[PDB]
């Protein structure tokens, strides 16, 4: 603090409104409408990680057994998982021709197509609505009803895309090593940025931050941007080369594999990597991330889950198996293995605690008590939308788009300040010349002198003799 | 400074209490001019707060042929009487919007703390109150404000001609 | 094992009734609402493109104007629908500014109106009503002060005596009136300010520094004995009445042509001043000006004070309107006509929403103070949502986005080209002193406030 | 601000009130290349 | 909206409830659903008295909950807290949100008075004021009101100048009602009473009277009488038979006034004003049974 009245009052002030809006948070904080679930012992005996989906069921209320869900369709690939951000619609693409989006709860098949063409992966852009797949050559973008109102053509072999919300932005990794931001509601490609890695074989957004991450085979974490042709920031994850790669939902901690059986959990807010599962019998085919800092392996029949383990303790490292019970070790939270399946890749369902994995015949939603937050935000995203309100929101995140280039490493820079004829036409050619050197010369002369007043600040018995003769 | 209003109706007298006040300048604008019309802005400018009914048909009658010659009826003085804040009667008079510029007279004689306006304003005001007329009553029971009109509208004309049976 | 999950009831949710308003849960987590600073700056930044977008000051003109040009305007310091405007053929009019209509229309002096006050007075023989009638004061070149009645609707309690109660015989010509207020007792500065009474035809008591004529006087809003004078001799004047005298005097560059007091502070006034400028002065000290207001391009004709004491109008004899904020020193608005010509009066309206301006093109107009605020009234919803865009643009207002859209304003091209000539006949001057300072010793730094000030009377310390 | 209770002009109004008022008043690798770039 | 305004108002007293050791957080926030449901059901349109009259009778059930939980969990008669007021405070909020927005309803204006008169102790005579003031402008002529804030008036405080001139504005409203000035009557007679057991209880420790009230009558006589002639006003034949029905009528009234009914002079004094054809017999008959009195 400084030794002045006005600066001490200012200060003062506005520090203490910072600390009534925190104050107003938390008593919003006690009128919250309702409580996240979990699963805990009772005991010293029986662990969390020994039961079973049957047993949940069982156990549970008639709604959430309805709501986990097992699709099976044995004819066409593996399928690839999406939520909508919203919770509420799923999106399912098969590796040959299926794409599905369905309600998913009421269960109206919103849309379906049959491509004989080997598709790869697929979102809802911007509401349940539009959504875009993957195909062999191109990128697509389709209507609520299914037919084709886009072939974005400039994303070649696009494996990898991803939809990023608040800046309407449409990104397209693939396999010639190269990233695309495709601005979706003016429909223009923004940027296109080369990358020297090569095919990149993960990909996630730091929602934080709305930066990208893509995984390259080299064992580097790259973090871009949409406005500057060089990676942010690269990270060395793993050796040979990078599965997967997910981010909490503070844009806080990240969860990388890589086939050399790696697993690190990383600190991206200050880029210490804060440990590395190395312990990893088979490597690691995805990881996910829930809302409430929960984090999900998946090697292939197998999917593990861990609870809290993306803090700072030595503690945290999660493990796979506990001698007498330790208590300072981190077992999983709680397993599940399949028959024989390879899990394709899952997601957490947004506002409810399911996990939802893809796998060889279809799609299976396990049960878990305490994923997702019990309690989302009615003006950012309704799991109960009228039409009317999904529209009128529509516009009104159309409005407030934030500009592409904002898209930045710290989300605050905004704010700072700085202090940021012919004898004619000859004739005055010479004549502006003049004027141009004039100009140069008086420049020279007030250099002079204000070097001499810098000098000025600053400031034998033979010569002695004759000091006075120069 | 408009404060209060007084507004004649077929079934009895009704008093207002002015909320806010439109802004005097800019009365004829569109804008403001379209609130007048609109309930949902009425309703901000406006609140009932009194309402005394008529007894009978005969006391209607009366009261309005008074209300035409301007004078003031019992029952008028004794609403107003009610409704009034007594204010200083030398400083800061309490504001009522009335529709006849011949009735002004007649009440202040009676209430000299009260000070009658027919402007613009006190115009558009009552204008907007007839014009929405029974939702403004916030459910109050009143009597159907058309035959009410037709009743007394009779009854008026024959008492001014001497309309007669023989 | 005991477990539980996530269970929503839809009874919580999706309302039973259809007409039941569905609830909206709401939570502040922040990393539940993402982006801050960018979210904020959009919508701020929409929110200047839509104030550009909805700026529409024009509101109306009254009536059918006056003949020959407009030279006086006085408000209704009590009522808020009145002003009364006067014109150089000689004829003066009292609006109904509610209607943009007029009263009555009274051809008074054969020369010029020369002021106009409006009032009511204080007469000793009776108690004029104060309610259904106003009165003015006009104030003519030929030698007369005249005292009107005017018939006014304001209210509707009553029911002869139209025009002219009283007529006030001169020596001099006259050539600005005021009047002090709560004592019926006006001012009027010809070739020496009389100090009058209503009920006196002769000039009650006589205020003059020397021998120089007064163009212009104002009273004070608080603290009412404290008058000012403009005169011609480019000076001001500081009045007082209690001890009934003049009491200082400071003499600037050029003639300042009008003065206004604040009405929120009770010692600062603000002179409109034929150098282009407007000078905002203490009173106590007199010996510098509190600020200078900068932005126009010919002399400046007339100032007014927002009742509400922050902000100001001025009208000059270029042919603009510009509103300065008491703190700045740079327009925050011009307003500009093709049909507007060497704005002469300036009057800035008593519930601080409007401005009026009378111009001599014989027409008085009235616009919007802030070019925005429709007068409908607002649902709270919208009410809160324009009270956050003003605070967020508040807030960004230096942005350079930001600042570039919500000054770019269109003027006309007399004032463009007036404006960089200006700018470079100031630079010459700037470097010429520069370079005149490089050589020599001994030249004072002479502040920016206190440039303009030639000499004062009663030197103080 | 009038009520209903006080009388308000102190002054009689009807027959009632006059008649009882005057009665009343009468009551009273990897990484090799890591660290190369 | 609205609704999320009235919740964070609601918050800080949940907050102090839920500090001191006397509700759990899972019973809090039930207690909030509830509210919750409440608030929007009243803030949507096409609510209903008894949409408010629920609300109100939740929060009450809510307030006795808090003080047994008080009562028993720390065995405080009142902790010195914000809630203890909150609670009625709220329900006070409700009451008023309510008339403001069904004025007709004369049951919940009642249970409105009934409330904050019973919770009277740290209510206000003013407050009782300003809520009989708001009521009796709405809904002037409503003897039933009138007659129920002179009863309160004169019951609780016996204010008996404040009683008459309430009596006085509730017939210059209705000079219609026989059941006012019959009241008006009752309350003459009991003030009357009331005065002479003073005098009776001074003399202990060491007639105009009756001429008020006979005054009363014949200004009710008079303006009823004129009232029932107003009332279905055309020839000599139909002037006769409307002056029989009224005197029918308003002698009645006399003989109700007979019955409420010192009391011999006053009866004497209805008589002779009555002088002034079986209605003659009965009047004789009452002189002889007077006379056996």
């Amino acid at each position: 603090q400084t030794k002045d009245k006005k600066l001490r009052a200012g200060l003062k002030k506005i520090d203490e409104q910072y600390k009534k809006a925190v104050s107003s948070a938390a008593a919003t904080d006690y009128l919250l409408p309702e409580s996240n679930g979990y699963l805990e012992p009772e005991n010293e005996l029986e662990k969390t990680f020994k039961v079973q989906q049957s047993e949940i069921k069982s156990s549970v209320d008639v709604s959430t057994a309805n709501k986990a869900l097992d699709l099976s369709l044995k004819e066409f690939g593996p399928y690839h998982i999406k939520y909508a951000k919203n919770g509420t619609h799923l999106l399912i693409t098969g590796r040959k021709g299926h794409v599905a989006s369905m309600d998913w709860r009421k269960g109206q098949l919103r849309a379906e197509l049959f491509l004989n063409e080997t598709c790869h992966s697929a979102t809802y852009l911007q509401n349940e609505q539009y959504f875009a797949v993957a195909q062999k050559k191109y990128t697509f973008i389709y209507d609520h009803e299914g037919t084709e109102l886009h072939r974005l053509k400039q994303h070649i072999e696009a494996r990898h895309l991803d939809f990023l919300p608040y800046h309407y932005l449409l990104v397209t990794a693939g396999e010639t090593g190269w990233l695309k931001y495709h601005d979706v509601s003016t429909g223009q490609l923004v940027s296109e940025l080369r990358t020297k890695a090569g095919p990149t074989m993960a990909m996630a957004q730091n929602p934080w931050n709305a930066v990208m991450h893509l995984g390259h085979s080299n064992g580097t974490v790259s973090l871009w941007s949409p406005s500057m042709p060089e990676p942010l920031v690269k990270l060395l994850s793993a050796r040979g080369p990078v599965n997967s790669i997910a981010i909490d939902r503070s844009g806080y901690y990240m969860a990388t594999t890589g086939a050399d059986r790696s697993m690190k959990i990383w600190d991206i807010r200050n880029f210490k990597q804060l440990h590395s599962v190395e312990s990893l019998p088979t490597p690691g085919t995805n990881v996910s991330i829930s809302d409430t800092g929960l984090l999900a392996l998946s090697r292939g029949p197998h999917v593990t889950l861990w609870k809290d383990a993306l803090k700072l303790s030595g503690d945290s490292k999660p493990c796979f198996g506990s001698m007498g019970g330790n208590p300072h070790r981190n077992t999983p939270y709680m397993s599940h293995l399949f028959a024989g399946n390879k899990v394709e890749n899952l997601g957490f369902v947004p506002f409810e605690d399911l996990l939802g994995v893809g796998h060889q015949t279809g799609i299976t939603n396990l049960i878990v008590p305490g994923a997702g937050e019990a309690n989302y935000d009615a003006l950012e995203l309704n799991p109960f939308e009228t039409k009317k309100q999904r529209q009128e929101q529509e516009v009104r995140t159309l409005l407030n788009k934030l500009p592409a280039d904002t898209i930045t490493l710290d989300p605050n820079s905004i704010g700072s300040v700085d202090k940021r004829s012919g004898l004619r036409s000859f004739l005055r050619k010479k004549t502006q010349n003049v004027i141009d050197e004039r100009k140069l010369r008086v420049q020279k002369q007030l250099d002079k002198e204000k070097n001499i007043r810098k000098r000025n600040h600053q400031i034998d018995v033979i010569e002695e003799a004759l000091s006075r003769f120069g | 400074p408009i404060e209060y209003l007084l507004f004649e109706e077929p079934t009895g007298y009704a008093v207002f209490k002015v909320k806010l006040q439109q802004d005097d300048i800019g009365s004829r604008l569109k804008e403001v001019q379209e609130q007048i019309n609109d309930f949902g802005a009425f309703t901000k400018l406006i609140e009932l707060v009194s309402f005394a009914p008529f007894k009978g048909a005969a006391e209607a009658l009366e009261n309005a042929n008074d209300i035409s010659e301007g004078l003031v009826s019992e029952s008028l003085k004794a609403i107003l009487d009610l409704n009034l804040p007594k204010a200083s009667s030398k400083k800061k008079n309490i504001t009522l919007a009335i529709s006849d510029k011949n009735l002004g007279p007649s009440i202040k004689e009676e209430f000299p703390y009260v000070d009658c306006i027919s402007n613009e304003l006190a115009q558009d005001l009552i204008r907007g109150v007839r014009l929405h007329g029974e939702k403004l009553f916030k459910g109050l029971q009143s009597g159907d404000l058309e035959r009410a009109q037709l009743g007394l509208g009779h009854a008026y004309s024959r008492a001014k001609v001497k309309f007669s049976v023989q | 094992m005991k477990i539980k999950t996530i269970k929503r009831s839809a009874d919580d949710y999706v309302p039973v009734k259809s007409t039941q308003e569905s609830q909206m849960p709401r939570n502040l987590n922040p990393e539940l609402h993402p982006f801050e600073r960018a979210r904020e700056y959009t919508k701020a930044l929409n929110a200047t493109k839509l104030e550009r977008m909805f700026a529409k000051p024009f509101v109306g003109q009254l009536g059918y104007g006056h003949r020959d040009g407009v030279y006086a305007i006085a408000k209704n310091y009590g009522s808020l629908n009145k002003l009364a405007t006067g014109s150089a053929d000689g004829v003066i009019k009292y609006w109904n500014m509610s209607t943009r209509e007029e009263f009555v229309s009274f051809k008074a002096h054969y020369g010029l109106v020369t002021g106009l006050c409006v009032t009511q007075p204080r007469f000793h023989d009776k108690k004029p009503d104060l309610k259904s009638q106003n009165f003015m004061l006009s104030c003519s070149d030929d030698k007369t002060v005249k005292l009107w009645s005017i018939n006014v609707d304001d209210y509707s309690n009553k029911n002869n005596e139209e025009g002219l109660i009283r007529t006030f015989d001169g020596e001099s010509a006259f050539q600005g009136i005021d009047s002090h207020r709560e004592n019926s007792t006006f001012a009027t500065g010809g070739a020496k300010i009389h100090l009058w009474d209503v009920n006196r035809l002769k000039p009650v008591s006589d205020l003059s520094w020397g021998a120089d004529n007064i163009t212009s006087l104002k009273f004070n809003q608080n603290e009412t004995d404290i008058l000012a004078s403009t005169g011609s001799d480019n000076s001001i004047v500081l009045y007082d009445l209690r001890t009934n005298s003049p009491t200082q005097k400071i003499v600037q560059t050029m003639r300042t042509n009008a003065i206004c007091w604040n009405p929120m502070e009770a010692f600062n006034f603000v002179t409109a001043n034929e150098d282009h400028n407007a000078y905002y002065y203490d009173m106590r000290n007199l010996s510098r000006s509190l600020n200078v207001f900068k932005d126009h391009v010919s002399a400046v004709m007339d100032v007014d004070f927002s009742p509400t004491g922050d902000e100001i109008v001025t009208g000059s004899y270029d042919k603009s309107i510009r509103i300065y904020k008491t703190n700045h020193g740079h327009s925050r608005e011009i307003y500009h006509t093709k049909r507007m010509q060497h704005v002469f009066q300036v009057k800035y309206s008593m519930d601080s929403k409007y401005i009026i301006s009378g111009s001599d093109d014989g027409n008085v107009r009235l616009w919007r103070s802030k070019a925005w605020e429709r007068s409908n009234v607002k649902t709270t919803r919208e009410k809160n949502k324009l009270e956050y865009d003003e605070k967020l643009k508040e807030r960004f207002r230096h942005m350079p986005e930001i600042k570039r859209i919500s000054r770019h304003r269109h003027v006309p091209q007399v004032i463009k080209k007036a404006q960089e000539i200006k700018n470079i006949e100031l630079s010459s001057i700037k470097r010429r002193e520069a370079n005149e300072r490089r050589t020599r010793k001994d030249m004072p730094y002479i502040s920016e406030r206190k440039k303009q000030i030639v000499g004062t009377v009663h030197k103080y310390e | 601000h009038a009520s209903a209770f006080t009388r308000t002009q102190d002054v009689p109004q009807t027959e009632l009130q006059e008649k009882v008022d005057q009665v009343l008043q009468e009551s009273n690798d990897v990484v090799a290349e890591f660290q190369e770039e | 909206s609205k609704t999320r305004y009235y919740l964070e108002q609601c918050i800080p007293e949940m907050d102090d409830l839920v500090e001191k050791g006397l509700f759990t957080k899972n019973e809090v926030s039930l207690i909030m659903k509830k509210r919750t449901d409440f608030e929007h059901r009243l803030n949507s349109r096409g609510s209903s008295i008894n949409d408010y009259i629920k609300y109100i009778n939740y929060e009450s059930n809510v307030n006795k909950l808090r003080a047994k939980r008080c009562k028993r969990i720390l065995q405080v008669k009142k902790t010195n807290s914000l809630s203890d007021w909150s609670i009625q405070q709220r329900i006070g909020f409700i009451y008023q949100r309510g008339t403001n927005k069904f004025p007709q309803d004369l049951k919940f204006w009642a249970m409105y008075l009934n409330y904050m008169k019973a919770r009277g102790n740290q209510t206000s005579y003013k407050k009782i004021h300003n809520i009989y003031n708001q009521l009796l402008k709405l809904h002037p002529t409503n003897v039933d009101i009138w007659i129920s804030c002179a009863k309160y008036e004169y019951e609780v405080h016996a204010n008996f100048k404040s009683c008459r001139n309430i009596f006085q504005n509730g017939l210059r409203f209705n000079p219609d009602v026989p059941k006012l000035w019959y009241e008006y009557v009752k309350f003459e007679l009991n003030f009357i009473t009331k005065l002479i057991n003073r005098r009776k209880v001074m003399g202990l420790i060491n007639a105009l009277r009756g001429d008020i009230a006979l005054t009363i009558f014949d200004v009710c006589m008079k303006t009823l009488g004129k009232h029932y002639i107003n009332k279905h006003k055309s020839d000599s034949k139909m002037n006769i038979e409307l002056n029989k029905e009224t005197l029918n009528y308003l002698f009645s009234e006399s003989l109700r006034y007979i019955k409420l009914f010192e009391r011999d002079y006053l009866i004497n004094h209805v008589l002779q004003f009555w002088k002034n054809p079986e209605l003659y017999l009965k009047t004789v008959m009452i002189d002889i049974t007077l006379n056996i009195r």
